[PDB]
RNA sequence: GACCCUGUUGAGCUUGACUCUAGUUUGACAUUGUGAAAAGACAUAGGAGGUGUAGAAUAGGUGGGAGCUUCGGCGCCAGUGAAAUACCACUACUCCUAUUGUUUUUUUACUUAUUCAAUGUGAAGACAUUGUCAGGUGGGGAGUUCCUUUAGUCCCUCGAAAUUUGAGGCUAGAGGAGAAAAGUUACCACAGGGAUAACUGGCUUGUGGCGGCCAAGCGUUCAUAGCGACGUCGCUGAUGUCGGCUCUUCCUAUCAUACCGAAGCAGAAUUCGGUAAGCGUUGGAUUGUUCACCCACUAAUAGGGAGUGAGCUGGACCGUCGUGAGACAGGUUA
């Protein structure tokens, strides 16, 4: 029976009763067992080529000579590479120290790919702590325009500042603000990118602590902050800009209450926002009605990512367009 | 910087002058090679900034962020010595 | 605890070498430029570039420790747990920054295998432990959890 | 212009470019017709005069 | 001490045998244009390393060696000997139908038995290397 | 955040003149009309656009962390020290250039001074204590420093001798991670 | 060498009041009209709608429920599912058609808004500029001397949520003369000062440390203020200025030769221990070195000493120019 399978997964993998109930519910039982296998397997390590300094094959050919095995990550990205084996450490490579690449995750590539930051715009990154997102924004923007990268912490802002200088970005303003404070204090952005803090259910191999330390209290606290975070993204963006005024909502969670209900909340609290096609090549459509909680029918454009369908962390990209 | 501008000037100049400029750029490719090979390859184009044609400094035009396309308009120029000039110039582009 | 570890398995250059390479780029030096730290240390990450103010203090690789024998006062068990960070050396403040392991030094250990259920039903992952031996004299680190 | 993949030995999208694209699409071609109809409007007015 | 061995220990390679092979490659270039490499006595982390650098990467690198040396990654290294016919058939199953373009052998016998026993054991191992080289 | 004063900008441009040539290129209006300016935030000089610096006013003083490209810091004694975060600006208009081999690039990134055996290419007519920018053989900028001797003097050097004192190398990014 | 301190320097941390405001910047509105092409939100009259999993099925949802009946098909009892189907009452949205309409915005058109120039009307153009509010910042200018934590009331608002939460308030303790500079560090560099002016000598050897249990005793009277042994339980190829050679004598911490005790010690070969210094105790290979292993000869190829053993063999002071950093056929000296 399912309750027996529930208790077996809770004991074999070390999952909590609350979290494993949630994860078994959203997958069918064959799809569930593939998900729990992929969670305990580390993802492949990937590299994002800095367009501002080099291009991909010249970086690829250079790392061949130092003793690194590479292969590009699919046809979806013209920039990323996948590392299989390496003698030289990746962080000590002279090409790395010159700013030719940054160690990232493949799931981190998607929200900057879903948004389309063009030249001479003003962009906001509402959680830019490691810096992989923001330096991707500037590479697409060719070191033009302004990027407002903010953090809520001083400590992880220091690593972001070093990544900006190492990759040679020079079009960023690093500030230490809460995300809710931002529309009041600056406002009027052509594009905003929101990587909201979440449970980290999509990232299990990197963070095994969330396997047990996530309860019913935690899943009331986090979607409430993310709902206020998403409404701040709307008020930051301007409805009528010369280029597109677009918003991207991104999270590394798999749980439905953290990604699909918050985008339904934003579509019901601001009528002047519309869901648009993400433009991502691969993915799975968002859930329209889950367990008696019907959503807006436009949620089908939203895409989801899983570690067993592809070697990509559990992800969720929602792209918005502002009207009025 | 000069390779892009000499290609531009060869478009709007008399027949003998255009043939001479293509001869000059032919010598630059043979002598320098890898230094200016990335201009005709659009995949090696830099993304540091954008190309400024109207610049008052040699350094500030950012010449490596543009691509040369005047060879499309000059394989069609009425003088075949201009046409022969490209086919000699693109020959050493492939010879690098 | 060993059985879960067995089931889970079934599922750069040194600071000493770096100091040698930099010395080739220099000349006649001050006598005793390097200050080798004799006391056993914990460093954490494999390769870091230290500040200039700490670059002389060489901690050799054969004098390092990553795991500690940690005893739980209430469960009455001893398990080998990884060391996360050195928090307080009560002898020298510089030893705290250098990571020197000394009797009475508080370290932070990973208690994920011990399965401590805290308040609000969360498995503990980092706890204070006081080193209760002299790792200079014996080749191990012994600690008692501050639980 | 920014998407084409010109190479010294691979010219495929370069040859195509805007083959399936009309004469009138460019803003040069859009506005020059406006004088072309203005030329015949002028040619009719002197003919009427 | 050896200046080439000291250069290897500083930056170069595991041993000075890699410096020997690049001197042979500098004398005559054959590793640049070949495709299949077979070493009958793989030097530890030195001969396979220069084979990994100059040649195209991961293209049929056979590392048979009787001495149990450390397995070099991206090089198909075998710890079995070479004189037995069973190891020859194991080599055959691993190369499929692609015979070796370049064959290498390191003669390291137990030198010390009055230089005559060692010279013949070196020469007998060299002829056994010629037998497998003439086979493939 | 405030702009530099007369005394501070003399010291900043004196350090830049040691390493670069076209200093008027830095203070020059581009196509859009905006200029590159100098801003000071917490004893640190930032080389940033004026348009960027104008819309960064709305960030609070305690709540602003970085702006564009950081050149370096002004110390307590009033001196200005250049950091490796200024290297893309230095490499754009470098006066004197030194190239190191692959066996000399890795010691430089660890923190060593350039030795004679490490050099792969010099710049002719270089004075004794001048500001040089260090590249590898692939024209990748690695750092900057001060030459020890003249180029003519260092051609005769014993190949364990110092030819350039290291001041900043791009291994400093590994320090702040 | 190393330890302590002072001065200068570097690296790092902290402080640098409050109120308006120049500058800079965000949002909303206004000038200001007349036409053309569209979009959205408000307005209806209609038409059509809902595939996560499992369920026979593609379950908007809510309330009654137990045949109006052309079918007794279909409801009821049966699952499976948060939710169950016959039948009639409700609005909540999504996709289309049309007109009996409001406003806001985009593109475009024309000058009356607006701007520039001239004197005793020409040009631009519904975009700028400008004006008023609401904000952000303000190391600049002018005047005067806010939040966090703690403990209580469960006394009050906003946001979310399938009935549970997050963000603030009240009481009074603690944290954060003023752009000149100041405070601070078992950290660094340089220069200087202080203290010590090398150390060990009835030294050393075969049996780890931590924690719990047990524990004869002792203690401030004694199995408890506490200290507390033996046990038991729980956790756990090095190397590389190092080597080689050296007569004689001594030590035993004995490899061999002598003699004993014990062992499934059948014999043979041995293993472990005891008394024993009388007598003996090599050479190869091994990246170059020591070895550890591996080989041959041999009865065997033991280890050490002659107060930190003993012999042959394979530098530190000023001066100049700097210092983000060294150089000097410069001087002097043991």
């Amino acid at each position: 029976y399912t309750n027996q399978l529930l208790k077996d997964i809770c004991a074999y993998y070390g999952y909590n009763e609350y979290l494993a109930e949630k994860l078994l519910n959203l997958f069918p039982p064959r799809e569930a067992f593939a998900f729990f296998e992929a969670n305990e397997t580390p993802r492949p390590v990937v590299i994002r080529t800095n367009t501002l300094r080099t291009h991909r094959r010249d970086l690829a050919q250079a790392l061949i000579n130092r003793g690194v095995t590479l292969e590009p990550v699919g046809k979806w990205s013209k920039v990323g590479l996948q590392v299989f084996d390496s003698k030289v450490p990746l962080g000590a490579t002279p090409e790395y120290l010159a700013g030719h690449y940054i160690l990232q995750a493949a799931s981190s590539f998607l929200p900057v790919m879903a948004l389309c930051p063009q030249e001479n715009e003003r962009c906001l990154d509402m959680a830019a702590a490691p810096g992989g997102k923001t330096t991707h924004m500037a590479a697409l923007m060719k070191n033009t325009g302004v990027i407002f990268a903010n953090d809520p912490s001083k400590s992880r802002a220091k690593g972001l500042i070093g990544n900006i200088h190492r990759l040679g970005v020079r079009n960023t303003i690093v500030c230490n603000y809460d995300a809710r404070e931002f529309p009041r204090v600056i406002g009027g952005f052509d594009r905003v990118l929101l990587d909201a803090p979440c449970s980290g259910t999509g990232v299990i191999c990197k963070d095994p602590s969330v396997k047990t330390n996530r309860d019913a209290k935690d899943f009331m606290q986090l979607p409430h902050t993310q709902k206020q975070l998403l409404l701040a993204a709307i008020d930051s963006c301007n409805h009528a800009s010369k280029t597109g005024g677009y918003i991207v909502y991104s999270t590394c969670s798999v749980c439905v209450e953290e990604n699909e209900e918050v985008v339904n909340y934003a579509l019901s609290r601001r009528p002047n926002v519309k869901l648009v096609e993400t433009g991502l090549p691969f993915g799975k459509e968002g859930f329209t009605s889950y367990m008696g909680k019907t959503f807006h029918p436009s949620l089908k454009l939203t895409r989801r990512f899983y570690p067993h369908l592809y070697n990509v962390d559990g992800f969720f990209v929602a792209k918005f367009k502002k009207i009025g | 910087a000069f390779c892009k501008q000499l290609m531009t000037l060869a478009l709007q100049v008399p027949e003998k002058s255009s043939q001479a400029i293509l001869g000059l750029l032919q010598d630059v490719v043979h002598t320098h090679g890898r230094k200016v090979a990335a201009l005709w390859n659009t995949e090696e184009r830099k993304g540091d900034g954008t190309y400024k044609p109207l610049s008052e400094t040699v350094e500030g035009s950012n010449p490596f962020t543009t691509t040369i396309w005047e060879g499309e308009l000059l394989r069609k120029h009425y003088c075949p010595k201009v046409r022969e000039g490209l086919k000699a110039m693109e020959k050493e582009l492939r010879s690098i | 605890i060993k059985n879960k570890r067995a089931e889970k398995a079934a599922r750069g250059i040194s600071e000493e070498e770096m100091f040698k390479v930099v010395k080739t780029g220099k000349k006649t030096h001050k006598k005793g430029w390097k200050r080798i730290v004799t006391k056993p240390t914990f460093v954490g990450p494999d390769f870091t570039r230290r500040p200039v103010k700490y670059e002389r203090f060489i901690r050799p690789m054969g004098l390092r420790y990553k795991k500690a024998n940690v005893t739980h006062p209430t469960l009455n068990v001893t398990v080998q747990l990884p060391i996360l960070s050195v928090k307080k050396n009560p002898s020298n403040p510089l030893y705290t920054q250098l990571g020197v392991l000394t009797k009475g030094t508080i370290i932070e250990v990973n208690v994920s295998d011990l399965g401590i259920v805290t308040a609000s039903g969360k498995i503990a992952w980092g706890r204070y432990a006081q080193i209760t031996n002299n790792p200079e004299n014996d080749g191990c680190v012994n600690a008692v959890l501050l639980v | 212009r920014a998407k084409v993949d010109f190479a010294p030995k691979d010219r495929a999208q370069v040859d195509a470019f805007l083959k399936d694209l009309e004469w009138e699409k460019t803003p040069l071609g859009a506005y020059v017709v406006a004088q072309r109809k203005l030329r015949e409007e002028r040619k009719r007015l002197m003919e009427e005069a | 001490l050896d200046k080439w061995y000291k250069l290897a220990k500083e930056k170069g390679y595991r041993a000075r045998a890699a410096f020997k092979l690049i001197q042979l490659n500098k004398k005559y270039g054959f590793l640049e244009k070949a495709k299949v490499v077979l070493d009958l006595c793989a030097a530890p982390g030195s001969w396979c390393q220069v084979c990994a650098e100059t040649m195209p990467k991961d293209s049929l690198i056979i590392g048979v060696d009787l001495a149990p040396i450390k397995p070099i990654p991206k090089v198909i290294t075998f710890q079995s000997d070479i004189t037995t016919e069973k190891c020859r058939a194991t080599i055959r199953s691993h190369l499929k139908t692609w015979k070796a373009d370049v064959v290498l052998h390191d003669g390291a016998p137990n030198v010390g038995t009055a230089w005559v026993q060692d010279s013949y054991n070196q020469a007998e191992l060299a002829l056994h290397s010629l037998k497998l080289a003439t086979e493939f | 955040m405030r702009p530099l004063t007369d005394q501070e900008m003399k010291i900043v441009l004196d350090k830049l003149a040691n390493y670069m040539t076209d200093l008027k290129s830095l203070i020059a209006p581009l196509e859009d009309g905006d200029r590159y300016v100098f801003r000071m935030q917490k004893d640190r000089v930032y080389y940033v656009k004026l348009s960027i610096a104008n819309i960064a006013t709305c960030v609070a003083r305690d709540k602003l962390l970085s702006l564009g490209t950081c050149l370096g810091k002004m110390t307590k004694s009033g001196k200005f020290r250049l950091h490796i975060t200024a290297l893309p600006i230095l490499a754009q208009n470098a006066r004197y250039k030194i190239w190191v081999k692959d066996n000399g690039a890795q010691p430089f990134l660890y923190g060593s001074n350039i030795v004679k055996a490490h050099v792969g290419r010099w710049t002719e007519d270089c004075p004794e204590h001048s500001g040089c920018v260090v590249y590898n053989m692939a024209d990748i900028p690695l750092g900057f420093g001060v030459t020890a001797r003249s180029t003519a003097e260092a051609r005769r050097l014993d190949p364990t001798g110092i030819v350039c004192f290291r001041q900043a190398d791009c291994g400093e990014y590994l320090r702040d991670e």
